[PDB]
């Protein structure tokens, strides 16, 4: 579990160091956190511990707990959202399927194409499921991408030419947040 | 001699002319004397908007002299077979056949302008040759004339034996008189 | 003056013509006196759409007061060929050639408006001259009726010897009356 | 052939047509004489700008030797019931329908030119046929010449008797005596 986690969130740093120090921060953990316990195992709850938050992330790496909220994600959900419940059933649903280590390898974990007339709350669906995951939020609007000079602001621009050094907000976004959920507004004027 | 408007569409700015711009809003222009080709266009516009929106209503201005009987009839059909309601809206003039045809819109959605003049008369038709065809073509003349006084009767509600009295001879309807006999409605008047 | 209207593709929106976008739809108009261009020109059209789809029905509205015989033969050759059905929907006045297109229309698609009217009578080729080259001419005009009249009967299926003796003289039929003596099949309302 | 202008637009530049790009700056031209076909056109232009800017003054040109009385009755119809103000300005001539859509236009923004000459006479009709005819036609006339009158007087803001014996004769009015008879404001200023 450690190794595997480490590679699925802690994704700066590689296997070999990572890994030790998942399973060194444990044994310190599991030792100090114990007040009589004498709970001297390393079981895998230690390991969603400390690989949290050294991820600098909200409880989202824990095994058996987000079966829980799995289990009532559509019900949290719909006590911030009124309408549209369908749409709660084929997302959550998708997310599922997602998260059950059923999915491909070479593929996201869903790509979905949310579609509703303006203001029905899609992106508030979007908001209250990144809460709700653990996750974090990236927001892009494709309102200021329909030129074909601006299409290289995602992923960069070429070398030598102007806006390499900074690079792409979307690369870049996705390296710092690799578990976050992609949001982008208005993807057919793109 | 048709201006040109820029639509500041969604992804570009497109040029079209001020009939095409109105005609994506649902907005047909019926002008001039009624004939076969003329039909087809504010056919071709009511088929091709209800594909695009069937839900939304089309909207259709009158400011027709009269026309062919024949041709005026199309439209008449086309209009109730379209799921979308049609207004009916008279700017400047009517006649014979742009009067029915402005009865012909949904009931409460056809309007009238205050100063709008409505002619209604019956069908003129002229015919020459041998005696026995002539005789065919009576009846025919007679036939069409029957047919419009009974599908008028059903929109504006007034008996055939009224509305044959006035349409046997040249009729002439002021906008707010022809509110009370049920040709249209009153403009809403708000702004 | 034709209002452009601009069809919806994936690429982007595209301008066309009102006459352009209802022939993608399959809908062909026919108006006006028959002539060779015109004839020519619904014949193209036709071909076309076969070609786009060989099973797709293809509309063909006739609004046309008669014309020329020998220019509607060309259309009605073009329409018995074509694989797809053609939909004859008479939207007004039908003269003998009209009343002869929309009696090709395969059996079981033409339809009719309530208020529409369809005019028979027989055709006119009337020439002066000598009375020698009037021989062939009066022999050819019968010979068409014959045809005509031969392959009307084959679509409608009413006894060749009451369609003459009606044909003689000018015939004016209703669309209620016109279903009845099997001009049209069925009548569209809805 | 009509000039094209150009028009400077951060975008890109923007071709035009000289009356189209002056449409763009709610300004038409009402030029020849008033007929079905060109009423309608204005009246296009009319509703197009409305929808754009109702807050938004449109500018109308009134420059024409009068024409059929029905077609210029749905210009003043819309006139009016179109919330932005539509200024008149006549230049080089004005006659029936020409005055009547002058005085039309909102109240403080009706001008005439310095060398502008008004025209206003009573509507002349004929009709010809049999006698029960000619009642019916013939009354209607009066009808009509009373509507404008009323109409005229209204905008003008002259005594309805007045209005009568001057129209009953053509009268033409010079710019200066149009400010003092009420069908204009005032005179355009440099
Ligand atoms: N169904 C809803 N339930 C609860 N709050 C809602 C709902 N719909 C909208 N809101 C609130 O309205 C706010 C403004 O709507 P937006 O989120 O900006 O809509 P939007 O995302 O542009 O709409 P679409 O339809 O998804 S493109 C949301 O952030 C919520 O606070």
């Amino acid at each position: 579990a450690a190794v595997e986690l480490a590679v699925k969130y802690i994704n700066d740093r590689h296997l070999p160091d990572k890994a030790i120090d998942v399973i060194d921060e444990a044994g310190a953990r599991a030792r100090l956190m114990p007040v009589s316990k004498r709970k001297k195992t390393v079981n895998v709850a230690d390991i969603e511990s400390v690989v949290a938050r050294i991820a600098r992330i909200p409880e989202k790496s824990v095994s058996q707990s987000d079966r829980d909220t799995l289990k009532n994600l559509g019900d949290r959900l719909k006590m911030l959202v009124f309408g549209q419940d369908k749409a709660i059933e084929a997302l959550t649903e998708a997310i599922k399927m997602a998260r059950a280590g059923l999915g491909h390898e070479h593929k996201p974990v869903g790509s979905f194409l949310f579609a509703g007339p303006t203001g029905v709350g899609k992106t508030e669906v979007t908001v209250q499921l990144s809460k709700a995951l653990g996750i974090e939020l990236l927001r892009f609007d494709m309102s200021e991408y329909m030129e074909r000079h601006t299409v290289s602001r995602l992923i960069g621009a070429p070398p030598g030419y102007v806006g390499f050094d900074q690079g792409g907000l979307l690369t870049d976004a996705v390296i710092k947040h690799p578990h976050a959920v992609l949001l982008l507004d208005e993807i057919e004027k793109a | 001699l048709v201006p040109m408007v820029i639509e500041q569409t969604s992804r570009g700015e497109r040029s079209f002319d001020i009939y095409s711009r109105l005609l994506k809003e649902r907005v047909i222009f019926l002008t001039g004397q009624v004939e076969d080709h003329m039909a087809n266009l504010i056919v071709a516009q009511m088929l091709f908007l209800e594909a695009e929106n069937p839900e939304k209503d089309i909207y259709l201005y009158i400011n027709s002299p009269g026309g062919v009987i024949t041709a005026g009839m199309s439209i008449y059909d086309t209009m109730q077979f379209i799921k979308p309601d049609v207004s009916t809206i008279c700017m400047g003039q009517a006649a014979s056949m742009g009067a029915f045809l402005l009865t012909a819109g949904a009931k409460g959605k056809r309007f009238c302008l205050p100063n709008s003049r409505v002619m209604i008369h019956q069908p003129l038709g002229g015919y020459q040759g041998q005696a026995t065809d002539i005789e065919i073509h009576a009846r025919e003349i007679l036939k069409v004339k029957g047919r419009m006084n009974e599908l008028m009767a059903l929109h504006t509600g007034q008996s055939l034996e009224q509305i044959e009295r006035d349409t046997e001879r040249d009729r002439f309807l002021s906008a707010p008189e022809a509110v009370e006999y049920g040709l249209v409605d009153s403009i809403l008047t708000h702004r």
